[PDB]
């Protein structure tokens, strides 16, 4: 051959926070095989909805959408139980396959993406500066969006060992715990990270007589 | 869009 195929931008998904989260680095020579393990964002969720994006911006809606398809018939679970490993496959003829299977079941989706799609040679430079220009809000967002998700998961695990201890666990824990919980809650509502962080530490510093139940 | 979330890959103490 006198030429290889290489991405100009990173291919993804859209994950919890309409954030892209790369499978496929830009600058890959193909054939190329990625793959990543996700799970869901609530106990008893049956659904995961795989949205594949190409760019260098962090929002998902600020990408190129390539195609979404949904892996459904996840049996009901904890929160984070399923292990849905999605697999990006770009073959020697440059079509992206798209794989997610829930490897506890089994159970499996798929979409192809033609090797046309996607933005143009234009679009591709016009996406190049957009990120450039845009780099320091978008790291801004990107930030924002894993701190919030972060005060989420603490949010729920705590929640979950609240349920778990029951009346084992004293008054003033359970009151300060249950007053700490309402208030990383608020936190997330807002834009500030260090508000949130701050709300994630008090939390965990109230919580220790929690996890010293087992 | 059924929300899709990271997975935390576990680290083991050496």
């Amino acid at each position: 051959v006198l030429l290889l195929d290489v991405t100009p931008l990173s291919l993804g998904i859209e994950t919890m926070g309409g954030v892209m989260t790369t499978l496929i680095a830009k600058n890959t020579t193909i054939p190329t095989k990625h793959s990543q393990v996700f799970s869901t964002a609530e106990d008893n969720q049956s659904a995961v909805t795989i949205h594949v994006l190409q760019g260098e911006r962090k929002r998902a809606a600020d990408n190129k959408s390539l195609g979404q398809f949904n892996l459904d018939g996840i049996n009901p679970a904890p929160r984070g139980m399923p292990q849905i490993e999605v697999t990006f496959d770009i073959d020697a003829d440059g079509i992206l396959h798209v794989s997610a299977k829930d490897k506890n079941s089994g159970k499996e989706q798929k979409i192809t993406i033609k090797a046309s799609s996607g933005l143009n040679e234009d679009e591709i430079q016009k996406m190049v500066r957009d990120a450039e220009a845009n780099a320091e809000a978008d790291r801004k967002f990107e930030e924002l969006v894993q701190t919030r998700n972060q005060g989420d998961h603490l949010l729920h695990s705590t929640r979950k060992q609240v349920e778990e201890a029951g009346d084992k666990l004293p008054a003033d824990d359970k009151t300060a715990i249950e007053s700490a919980l309402t208030a990383l809650e608020t936190a997330l509502k807002g834009e500030d990270k260090a508000a949130i962080e701050a709300k994630m530490q008090e939390l965990a510093q109230v919580s220790q007589k929690l996890m010293e139940i087992a | 869009q059924s929300t899709i979330a990271l997975a935390l890959l576990p680290l083991l103490f050496t």
